[PDB]
């Protein structure tokens, strides 16, 4: 099985400079290739070229051959594994769980018993079967270690059994031992009929005699590619021996990078680069590469199928994975469930701290106190719902995005899972809040009064959280979305509800943009639940409560059935918008 | 090879080589036992293990480390025992991650510091000589007149920021200049040429110390003295070009085509993943240390092979440097200008009292309360946000001691008023005109001034919360609690007379209530109001009668007064830890 990966040519440009030039490479099964390069080498870009994770953002006129056969742009994700240099794992799941849910998202055939065989399988090869069933958690002494995180991520990519594995700087944030351990782990994986191609920054001296092929890019041009033996010979024949106690990586890297501190040394070192690069293109090792790749094209010895193997479970089965994947992340997390359920009760206890009872006397605050409580609720109910999203969703976002490119699921399938498990807590949370201070405030004690009130504020509590998803889908920094959403709810209740500006006498646009606030219909509901059955005692204008319901939101008593259906219809609107907003995120 | 050019000295240290020696230091969380004597003219680089109580070593020697205490051992600086005075007087510390102001130039950043570091007895020409002399020695004669923008992105490069960061210590001609990770993030070519710029600094009769993790191969050839460690126990100290010989002769010699530094750093490593792994090589580290101190126990060195600027002048220097930076930051101005404008029109147009029907009474009360109660929403977040951007700067400036909490306290409160006054005008005047408010210049100004004081009072509040709580999300939560409290007890959303005793006194000191009660007294003071009715029983009905308008200004100034007392005590006693 001469299983091989090649690049007949490779080029890539943005718009309008270019980033890669005639990158021609050839790696066999069992070889671990190392790609060095200075900043702006595009070595990070070349890995993305093979895994096909660029798509069509620029122009690629290269050819990627696998098993003597050319690949279409649509079959690059269909063969290659690719892991990022900073692995994002949900912190409230164990390693078995993380691998279990990963295993669940990758295969469509059944038998859950043999899934525990494969989840257990990949934990043996990577020395994590020791720490399976253990919580991942935080850093070294208070969770799982750095290298173990790297191996959990390598396990998640091994569950799909890719035949080519591209690693981006896997030894960046690692110790002298763990980064060496990962290089050791990577060189074992390749010798097991697998292709491992990785890039390294500060390659320590020991790593040199361990890689099967080392190649250097400088501004997209391939300077060298060969074995460490072939390399030492080449630059010696070019006229640059390795100094006595110098790391050949530290030496040839400096030798083939472009110093830019001065106009004179940029012209100088580039003149030196052009001699080394051009002398390489005329090398025996360089033409040994191009002679090999098309030797692979016309040898009909081992043609093959793309790997990873395209078995895809449906959407309804995948959401169920992510639904219990995220819910177990939230409930196993003790802090967040408490905060998610109680911050409405804290909001309500703070108001009740300031105003004990309502007092039914017009002169001691019969309506002044009533208008305030409903404004604070319609105003701060969407805010607390938003705090849920800007605090707990950005981490689940980074998980979704890593796994969305890898083909576990599409980004929108993440928020729908998220959309659904916040439903029980939010419904319970506003009942924690209503049941406590409604009766204590003493608003209006009929049981039906309380029932509507609870539901009426569940919608802004869901609306404010769902709006924060659709924004976080296209705004990255959650500190901004926190600033945005809070501005919109302060704008929403200040305009939409007739409280602080009578909805009838305000200028035309504020009437217009009123009909689009979810606050308008919420208040029209809540202004009825209290002021309908009341009568006052005592300047003293209003005597019975139906009069104030007339002064603002007139006729709203007739529209009570419709005003609930409207208010609650925004919830399915945001979820649908988010789905489309996250398919736009798919391309940014 | 890299680069060759001028290597002449321009700025040297005019004193005798002051010495630093340490005899048997034991520190823990750390370091077990070290001994050496260094002199000016030398440059000692430490190699050691990765973050193994040695990036804390230059903090233990300066006496300013944390997570432990010096447990035994003596530290001598110029033959004198270590003390924070000798550390402030001798050792110029270059912090790896420090901030400079982004919209100043290399001359300006050095000059503002030079007017606070050189003695008062220096003329401006002498101080200008020292700035230019530092620039020329650090090869910054090129690019001296450019902005040192970091988030302003475009400007000087990372090697030049570092060069400017060292100059901020070279300005007062130190004898002992210690650097922590000078080659962090730097280019191979840049890291090499920066080490030479330090080699010339030690040649300028200075004692230059370097903590440095995994050196590249070219940089190891540029060390003079070198200290190789494994954790808290030292392995070898001496001339760099003989580290191969010392170690070839003691039985773990150094292979070909391998950086000795990253070869021997791994040679004494102690791993932690197993009880027997960590058992074995701490036995190797303590054993290997046990045999170098006697190979140089009989050999000495353990070497193998003026009145200052006052409070006023610093106020003058800080208030300039602050105001000089923030008025070149045109992007944040235009945005903070529009966030006032676009808002002052959102309020004005909802209550537009002209081309329609006149403002209702309760419509006029909501407007006045909102104008005051809506301003902290923007004011709190950014006043807090500006402080936390400066704590990286504020901490090392107040620690090294080039100014006291005194001057900065007055510099911090006044450098924002030039900005503050524009922000209020853009926010205050448009809302007054759009909504049909009580006409005349006299009402208009009193309206403007109370809002100016309330927002100023709020600045002093949010400014004080930022220096008093450890982190942003706690300071943000604390000022939002005050704001939420001052909003409820503001006196519009709830009745003042129906206040629980503590919300009753919360209202007494809420500057959001005095804004509402004041502006309600400016509009409805003496005018008769059109349904007419005189404004007075109107305000008496809403308990806005007592506390005449002028008291409302005194009270609000008193509220900002108390906050100032909070803020000065906060700065002087609560240290301002970054991040
Ligand atoms: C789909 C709905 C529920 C989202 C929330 C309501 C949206 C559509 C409404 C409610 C309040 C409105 C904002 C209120 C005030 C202004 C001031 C104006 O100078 C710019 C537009 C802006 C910022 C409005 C934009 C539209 C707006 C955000």
């Amino acid at each position: 099985e001469p299983h091989s990966l090649g690049i007949l040519h490779a080029s890539y440009s943005v718009s309008t400079r270019q980033i890669l030039k005639d990158v021609s490479l050839y790696v066999e099964s069992g070889q671990i290739m190392c790609i060095l390069g200075s900043s702006g080498s595009g070595k990070t870009t070349l890995l993305d070229a093979m895994s096909g994770r660029l798509g069509r953002a620029g122009t690629f006129l290269g050819e990627v051959y696998v098993n003597g056969r050319a690949l279409r742009r649509e079959q690059f994700q269909d063969c290659f594994s690719y892991v990022l240099q900073s692995d994002t794992l949900l912190s409230s799941l164990t390693v078995r769980e993380t691998l279990h849910y990963t295993a669940l998202l990758a295969i469509r055939r059944g038998n859950p018993g043999s899934f525990q065989k494969k989840v257990e399988a990949v934990m043996a090869e990577l020395s994590l079967s020791h720490v399976a069933d253990r919580l991942i958690g935080n850093y070294s002494l208070g969770g799982i270690s750095t290298g173990e995180r790297r191996r959990v991520s390598i396990a998640a990519q091994l569950l799909q059994d890719p035949k080519v594995m591209l690693f981006d700087e896997p030894t960046t944030g690692l110790d002298c031992m763990t980064a060496n351990q990962i290089v050791v782990l990577l060189v074992e994986l390749a010798r097991r009929n697998r292709i491992v191609v990785l890039t390294i920054h500060q390659p320590r001296s020991e790593l040199f005699q361990l890689f099967d092929k080392i190649a250097i890019l400088s501004f997209g041009e391939l300077i060298f590619c060969g074995t460490p033996a072939e390399m030492l010979d080449f630059f010696n024949d070019c006229g640059y021996p390795c100094p006595e106690h110098s790391n050949p990586f530290d030496f040839y890297m400096d030798l083939t990078s472009v110093d830019t501190q001065s106009k004179e040394r940029e012209i100088e070192t580039s003149k030196r680069v052009q001699m080394i690069e051009s002398a390489y293109k005329k090398s025996a090792i360089c033409h040994k590469t191009l002679k090999n790749i098309e030797r692979m094209k016309h040898l009909k010895t081992l043609p093959m199928v793309p790997f990873k193997t395209k078995d895809s479970p449906g959407v309804f089965s995948k959401l169920g994975v992510l639904l219990r994947r995220v819910t177990r992340n939230l409930v196993r997390n003790k802090l967040a469930v408490i905060t998610r359920l109680l911050q409405n009760l804290i909001m309500g206890l703070f108001l009740l701290f300031f105003v004990l009872r309502v007092r039914s006397n017009v002169l001691k605050g019969a309506i002044q106190d009533r208008v305030g409580l409903l404004y604070q609720f319609v105003g701060a109910t969407p805010y607390t719902g938003m705090l849920n999203a800007v605090n707990l969703f950005p981490v689940l976002r980074a998980v979704s995005d890593q796994e969305s490119q890898d083909g576990l699921y599409q980004k929108w399938q993440m928020m729908l899972a998220y959309a659904l498990h916040v439903l029980p807590f939010s419904v319970v949370a506003t009942m924690i809040f209503s049941s406590v201070c409604y009766w204590t405030l003493g608003l209006h004690p009929e049981v039906a009064r309380f029932g509507y009130f609870s539901a009426a504020l569940l919608a802004p509590h869901l609306i404010g959280e769902f709006l924060t998803l659709v924004l976080l889908g296209i705004v990255q920094n959650p500190n901004i979305v926190n600033s945005v959403v809070a501005l919109l709810s302060i704008a929403g209740v200040l305009v939409g509800s007739g409280f602080l500006r009578n909805i009838q006498e305000m200028p035309i646009p504020f009437k217009i943009i009123s009909y689009f606030t979810f606050q308008k219909y919420c208040s029209e509901i809540l202004v009825v639940n209290e002021f309908y059955g009341l009568n006052f005692t005592c300047m003293c204008a209003f005597t019975q409560g139906i009069q104030f319901i007339e002064k603002t939101c007139p006729g709203a008593t007739s529209r009570f059935t419709m005003n609930f259906l409207i208010l609650y219809s925004f919830i399915p609107a945001l979820v649908i918008l988010g789905i489309v907003v996250f398919k736009i995120r798919d391309h940014l | 090879f890299s680069s060759e050019s001028d290597n002449s000295l321009y700025f040297t240290y005019s004193g005798q080589p002051n010495t630093l020696e340490v005899r048997d230091l034991n520190y823990q969380v750390g370091i077990q036992n070290l001994s050496f004597k260094v002199r000016s003219g030398q440059m000692l680089a430490i190699i050691g293990s990765s973050g193994c109580g040695r990036a804390s070593l230059l903090d233990v020697i300066t006496g300013r480390g944390h997570g432990g205490k010096i447990k035994s051992g003596q530290i001598w600086i110029n033959g004198q025992p270590s003390s924070p005075q000798l550390v402030r007087k001798c050792v110029a510390h270059v912090r790896q991650h420090n901030q400079l102001l982004p919209n100043l130039t290399v001359r300006e950043t050095l000059a503002f510091i030079a007017q606070m570091r050189l003695p008062r007895t220096f003329s401006q020409a002498q101080r200008d000589k020292r700035v230019e002399d530092v620039i020329a020695e650090l090869r910054l004669r090129q690019c001296a007149d450019t902005r040192v923008g970091n988030m302003y992105v475009r400007g000087l490069s990372g090697g030049e920021r570092r060069r400017v960061s060292i100059g901020v210590q070279l300005l007062w001609n130190p004898g002992i200049l210690i650097l922590d990770e000078p080659t962090s993030g730097l280019d191979s070519f840049t890291a090499h040429n920066l080490v030479k710029t330090l080699s010339r600094l030690a040649k300028g009769n200075r004692l230059v110390l370097i903590s440095l993790h995994q050196p590249r191969s070219d940089i190891f050839r540029l060390f003079d003295l070198v200290l190789l460690m494994t954790s808290g126990t030292p392995i070898y100290l001496g001339a760099a070009q003989h580290m191969v010989q010392y170690f070839t002769a003691i039985g773990y010699p150094c292979p070909r085509y391998s950086n000795p530094a990253d070869f021997y750093v791994d040679l004494t490593s102690i791993d932690r993943r197993s009880r027997e792994q960590e058992l074995a090589t701490r036995e190797k580290a303590q054993s290997l240390a046990a045999l170098f101190l006697e190979k140089v126990r009989d050999l000495d060195d353990f070497l193998w092979k003026t009145k200052m600027p006052g409070a006023v002048q610093q106020f003058t220097t800080l208030i300039r440097r602050q105001i000089s930076n923030d008025f070149r930051d045109l992007p944040t101005l235009l945005i903070h200008g529009a966030e006032a404008c676009l808002m002052s029109m959102t309020i004005g147009f909802l209550y537009f009292g002209h081309g329609s029907i006149q403002l209702s009474f309760m419509d006029t009360a909501a407007l006045l309360f909102m104008i005051g109660a809506l301003i902290p929403f923007n004011v709190i977040l950014d006043v807090i946000s500006k402080c936390y951007s400066e704590r990286a700067m504020l901490y090392y400036e107040l620690e090294d001691g080039l100014y006291t909490t005194g001057p900065y306290f007055f510099a911090k409160i006044l450098g924002e008023l030039p900005e503050h006054c524009a922000y209020i005008i853009i926010y205050g005047m448009p809302t007054y005109w759009l909504a049909n408010l009580r006409p005349g210049l006299q009402p208009f100004l009193l309206h403007f001034l109370l809002v100016w004081l309330v927002v100023f009072c709020c600045r002093i509040m949010a400014l004080a919360a930022a220096a008093l709580l450890p982190t942003f999300h706690m300071a943000s939560f604390f000022s939002n609690a005050l704001y939420n409290s001052f909003y409820l007890a503001g006196g519009f959303m709830i009745n003042l007379s129906s206040l629980w005793t503590v919300p009753a006194w919360i209202s007494k000191v809420s500057f959001l209530r005095w804004c509402f009660e004041g502006l309600m007294k400016i509009q409805f003071s003496r005018r008769t109001y059109k349904m007419a009715v005189s404004g007075d029983k109107i305000l008496s009905v809403m308990e806005l009668d007592s506390y005449p308008l002028y008291a409302i200004y005194l009270i609000v100034i008193g509220l900002s007064g108390g906050f100032m007392v909070l803020y000065y005590v906060s700065l002087r006693f609560i240290k301002q830890k970054p991040s």
